[PDB]
C-alpha cells in the first residue's frame, strides 16, 4: 500500500500547522492509515473465521514492513510511503475481494494510494483423506492412547506444505508434536519427538500396504 | 569610472552566462557523484587563466578552489556556490516522479532557464564565473584577491547506520573541508538564491533516529 503526498519540501518550508490527512509528508498520512488499517484487520479475522472438517481457520492480518523514503538523504520527507500488508485467505476467499476491502478503508479516509498485490496463494482442505486420517488415527491412538483432538486455529490458518500436496490432488495433512515456532515455542521434549516418530511409522505400515 | 567598462563588458557576455549556465545544469551531478560537475568547472577556471586546483577527500568528489589575483593591499573576497544537486535518478523513494525533466535537466525557453539544477545551484555558480571573467578580462583594478571556490557536498545528506563513507558523505567533505586546506579569504559572498535579499544568519541542526 503506497501512500501518496506531496510536493516536495526542504525542511525549512515544510507548511505547519497542517491536519495530518493533509500532510504533504506521506510518512504523516501513512500513519494515520496504520490505525484504520489496524481495526479493519481486527474485524477482518472474525468476519472471515470458517470452519472445516479438517480445522477452524482464523485468517489474520499483519503489516509486516514499512519504508519511505531512504535514511540517509533526509532532508526532504517522501511524497510517497509503502507499507507491506500480510493478509491469510481462507480457501473460499477470492483475493481481489480482500485488495478492494482495503482499497475501500483509503477511500474513506480520502487518501489518494496504490494498493498493489506482490502475492498470491490458494489455501485447501484436502478431499479425500480418510484414508492417511485413519492410518494416522490408528498409530495416535496406540502411541498417545487417545482419540486425537481438533488442531489448535493458528496451525489452520497458515502457510504449510499440505496446500502444493492438495493443490497437485495428493490428499494431505500436517502432524508432528510440539508448540508451533509461531507460538513461539523453542522446544521439543525428546520423549514426544520418540513418540511421533513412531506414530509416522506406524502410519506408513498401515497406509502403504493398501492397494490405490 | 572604471566601473562602468565591466558592466558593458558583462551586457555583452550574455550568452556565455546562459551557455555556462545551461551545460553545467545538465551536467548529471546528484549529492554522492558531483565529480564530473566538478571536473566542468575546472577546466573552465583554467581556460579563463584562474589557476584552479583540486582540492578533496576523494578523487571523484572534491572541491575546485582558483584565483584572481591582486595587485597588492586589498582585502580577499570568496564566491561560493556548491557543485551537488538535489535529485539523482536513483531516487524513486522520495519523489512520485523521480524520471521528470526539471529534476535533472536544464535548457533555455523564452527569458528563463529551467531546471533545479540550476536554481540549486549552478546558476548563481555561473552569474559568478561570469562575473569574475569580466572582472579580469575588462583588467579591473583590484588590489586584492578574489577567491573562486566551487564546493562539493553542500546539501544535507549525511551517512547513518550501515550507509558509511565515501557515497553518502557531504557537508565534511565539501566548503569546510576547502576553507581549511587553503581557501580562506577576507570575506566570503555565497551565491544561493535569495530574492536579491541578503542573508547572514543561517540555521544548525541535529539529525535523530
Ligand atoms: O510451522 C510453523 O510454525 C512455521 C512458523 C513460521 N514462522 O513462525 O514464521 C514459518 C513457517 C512455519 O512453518
Ligand atoms: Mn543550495
Amino acid at each position: 500500500v503506497t501512500v501518496f503526498a506531496g510536493p516536495s519540501r526542504y525542511t525549512p518550508y515544510v507548511p505547519r500547522p497542517v491536519a495530518a490527512l493533509d500532510s504533504p509528508n506521506a510518512i504523516v498520512r501513512m500513519a494515520k492509515l496504520v490505525e484504520a488499517l489496524e481495526e479493519w484487520a481486527d474485524n477482518y479475522e472474525k468476519r472471515y473465521t470458517r470452519e472445516y472438517g479438517g480445522g477452524t481457520v482464523v485468517p489474520k492480518v499483519a503489516i509486516g514492513a514499512i519504508r519511505g523514503g531512504v535514511p540517509y538523504k533526509i532532508y526532504r520527507f517522501p511524497e510517497l510511503c509503502s507499507i507491506y500488508m500480510d493478509i491469510r485467505l481462507n480457501p473460499d476467499t477470492n483475493p481481489l475481494v480482500v485488495q478492494r476491502e482495503v482499497e475501500a478503508v483509503v477511500s474513506k479516509l480520502g487518501l489518494k494510494a496504490e494498493v498493489k498485490p506482490f502475492l498470491f496463494r490458494r489455501g485447501y482442505e484436502a478431499q479425500g483423506i480418510e484414508p492417511l486420517q485413519n492410518a494416522l488415527e490408528v498409530a495416535h491412538r496406540e502411541v498417545v492412547g487417545r482419540p486425537t483432538e481438533r488442531p489448535g486455529s493458528p496451525e489452520c490458518s497458515m502457510w504449510r506444505d499440505t496446500n502444493p500436496y492438495n493443490e497437485l490432488g495428493i490428499p494431505s495433512l500436517t502432524y508432528g508434536c510440539g508448540g508451533g515456532a509461531g507460538g513461539g515455542n523453542t522446544y521439543f521434549l525428546v520423549d514426544d519427538m520418540l513418540k511421533a516418530a513412531k506414530v509416522y511409522a506406524m502410519t506408513a505400515m498401515d497406509l502403504c500396504n493398501r492397494t490405490p | 569610472n572604471d566601473v562602468a567598462k565591466v558592466m558593458k563588458t558583462l551586457d555583452g557576455m550574455r550568452e556565455g552566462l546562459i551557455q555556462t549556465a545551461v551545460e553545467l545544469g545538465s551536467i548529471e551531478a546528484p549529492t554522492g557523484r558531483e565529480g564530473a560537475a566538478g571536473d566542468y568547472v575546472y577546466e573552465w577556471m583554467a581556460r579563463n587563466g584562474f589557476g584552479p586546483e583540486r582540492v578533496g577527500v576523494f578523487d571523484d568528489r572534491f572541491n575546485v578552489v582558483g584565483r584572481l589575483r591582486g595587485t597588492g593591499g586589498g582585502a580577499s573576497l570568496s564566491f561560493n556556490s556548491h557543485l551537488d544537486t538535489i535529485m539523482a535518478r536513483e531516487d524513486t523513494a522520495r519523489f512520485a516522479d523521480a524520471n521528470d525533466r526539471i529534476y535533472h535537466e536544464a535548457w533555455h525557453e523564452e527569458g528563463r532557464i529551467y531546471g533545479y539544477s540550476v536554481v540549486n545551484c549552478k546558476g548563481p555558480m555561473a552569474c559568478w564565473l561570469i562575473a569574475a571573467k569580466a572582472l579580469k578580462e575588462a583588467g579591473a583594478a583590484l588590489k586584492g584577491d578574489v577567491v573562486l571556490t566551487a564546493v562539493c557536498g553542500e546539501i544535507d545528506c549525511e551517512p547513518v547506520d550501515e550507509f558509511q563513507g565515501h557515497d553518502y558523505l557531504a557537508e565534511d567533505i565539501g566548503a569546510r573541508y576547502a576553507i581549511s586546506h587553503g581557501a580562506i579569504s577576507d570575506y566570503a559572498l555565497v551565491a544561493e538564491a535569495t530574492n536579491f535579499k541578503p542573508a547572514w544568519v543561517e540555521a544548525g541542526k541535529v539529525f535523530l533516529k
